[PDB]
């Protein structure tokens, strides 16, 4: 997470936001064994701005 | 009479030439809605810039 924050008068709050998250792509992990695999998330960027 | 009056004037005149007049002040000005710099925002590879 990367963010900036700001007050607004109107008791809001603005943040400046870059988001990144996920896991790391393992092709050696080759079991089928291991059908109980720890989940599969994806991976995913996002930045923008919100209030 | 109207020597000396002429006179004194004149040169009351020419001295106070030195007095300075003209000043200069500073307003100070918080933005309530919008971040006060030059904006960047990062692209996924990128950083781009706003004035």
């Amino acid at each position: 997470i990367r963010v900036l924050p700001r007050f607004s008068a109107d008791g809001q709050i603005e943040m400046s936001l870059d988001i990144e998250d996920g896991n790391d792509k393992t092709p050696q992990s080759d079991t089928t064994t291991s059908v109980d695999a720890l989940p599969e998330v994806g991976r995913t960027l996002i930045s923008t701005i919100a209030r | 009479y109207v020597d000396m009056v002429v006179n004194a004037a004149t040169m009351m005149d020419k001295q106070n030439d030195g007095i300075e007049l003209g000043r200069q002040k500073i307003g100070v000005m918080r933005l309530n809605n919008t971040f006060v710099g030059d904006r960047t925002y990062n692209l996924r590879d990128q950083k781009m810039v706003i004035p």
